[PDB]
């Protein structure tokens, strides 16, 4: 950001009479596409003798697996491509210090309030939150010191666990969510950018050599699946601290 | 042997975002909250009841 | 991109930041503005309480509004940074039930305390090491505008030893003339009576 | 469930360019029928005489 | 047209190959009902 100053108007000799110079500056960063792939080989006699269309069963499972591999590179850092220079959201929030351990507050809703607090204190707005389905039990269980519920409208007719502090929760179903790294991640969705370079392509392989083995010579076939995608954090910390971050995490107890 | 990505590099396309990533701007709390007057003189003098 | 179209909005923000940190916190306050800035003025007046003195922050805010009321002024404005939102959501009774929100599930409305609207200072001019909250009477502060923001394109001047025309450079010069004073009487009161109060950090 | 992975595209000799293999698998189980039965005997005069 | 067969890259060598395949089953089909278990429907002359 530019910097201004107070100036005097008494005499031409005074150094405080000189208007200060200031610059503005910018930097580049790159959103770089990287590829998720898998090959699923099978024997032609397995395809011939099955009463199901095997590829009809394999295609949805690989589509889910691509979603899981992408998620555990974006949220957690597990097999993140080295060309994606930004940290993953969870280790990035931890390195930024936007972190609190589960069970340091009075109750889970206290720890969620502190997590939302770190984002707000970094000048970002909370508008997304992520967790595993295990949190629904924790939220339904929130009670006062007399054992009356403070989250539900009493125990009989209510179980709605869609939100906390008016913020909707995304429950992650993919096996992507590592509860040993994070209980919950909260932040500003506007500050992350994905790129889609190429949608899912599938090819039937019948002659290729895969690993050690030639498919035609083995009487095998395979499906090759591939998808090209990019991730970056898209936020400026101009005028802030270099460690201001648009996300925060609750880490396990 | 083969055309590597380094051999093709000069032919590769490029892309740019349409806009700059920056924080939201805001004004002074001072000029928002407090009343103001036009000064014509560079100093204004103000009488105040004292006892 | 248009360089001046990016530079102009950032300079008018910076002018607002320089004015705020002079008026509220006193950081580079001109020596000719003889009134203290609002926060150090409230601390010097003794209209101050440390955060965590009372039961909770809503107890401390009740005492802060009380200093203004006992000085015969009216709370009309309150200022704070974005960090107060989690403090207000975090107000529980001793059974851990919420006293500020309508329960923890569906509510986050944090605009207001004791029916008084909060001004969240997002200009990055707020200093949370100096104040948690400042409250008081807005009518008892006076600004003067002497001259609105003027901007001139320079193309031939010498700036900081840079000769602009000889170097094929240009510059924008921005200038603004402003005055600040506290405009209140303490007749019948004590000489230390003051139209603002602060909560200092714990 | 299948396992996917990340691949590079720079060079024909790089091991990080090779797409991984994986498998899907299944198991079978049985639903087996079993029989609940009872016989209720009575005299035909009891059926004739009851109201 | 493209496969590697027996250390032979077909597309590189400008070759083709025809892969022939046949799936067949063989199990005896006789019932020893009413006789002995050892009853077999074949006899074989062995060489001298």
């Amino acid at each position: 950001l530019p910097t201004a100053g107070w100036v005097t108007d008494d005499t031409s000799g005074a150094a405080t009479g000189t208007k200060p110079t200031s610059k503005v500056s910018w930097t580049g960063k790159n959103l770089v596409a990287e590829e998720i792939a898998v090959i699923v080989p099978v024997h032609e006699n397995t395809i011939a003798d099955s009463r199901f269309d095997i590829w009809g069963e394999v295609r949805p499972l690989v589509s889910q697996e691509f979603g899981r591999v992408l998620d555990e590179a974006v949220f957690f850092g597990v097999n993140k491509p080295a060309t994606w220079l930004d940290p993953a959201l969870v280790p990035g929030a931890i390195a930024a210090g936007n972190t609190i351990a589960d069970g340091t507050g009075i109750d889970l809703a206290d720890d969620i309030n502190e997590a939302f607090g770190f984002v707000e204190d970094d000048e970002f707005d909370v508008n997304v939150a992520f967790t595993g389905r295990f949190l629904r039990r924790r939220l339904r269980g929130l009670r006062d010191a007399d054992n009356a519920p403070i989250y539900l409208d009493g125990v009989r007719s209510d179980n709605r666990t869609a939100e906390i502090y008016g913020q909707d929760l995304m429950y992650v179903g993919n096996r992507s969510w590592d509860r040993d790294e994070a209980v919950l991640l909260a932040g500003d969705r506007s500050k992350v950018l994905l790129g889609i370079r190429e949608d899912v392509q599938v090819k039937l392989l019948t002659e290729a050599t895969i690993g050690g083995i030639n498919l035609a010579e083995k009487d095998m076939v395979a499906l090759r699946f591939k998808f090209r995608v990019a991730y970056s954090t898209a936020f400026s910390t101009a005028g802030g601290e270099v460690t201001d971050y648009p996300f925060a995490v609750i880490t396990p107890d | 042997a083969d055309i590597s990505r380094a051999d093709a590099l000069a032919l590769l396309a490029t892309q740019e975002l349409d806009s700059i990533i920056k924080p939201e701007t805001s004004g002074s709390a001072a000029l928002a909250a407090f009343r103001s007057i036009r000064m014509s003189a560079g100093t204004v003098s103000m009488p105040v009841l004292a006892a």
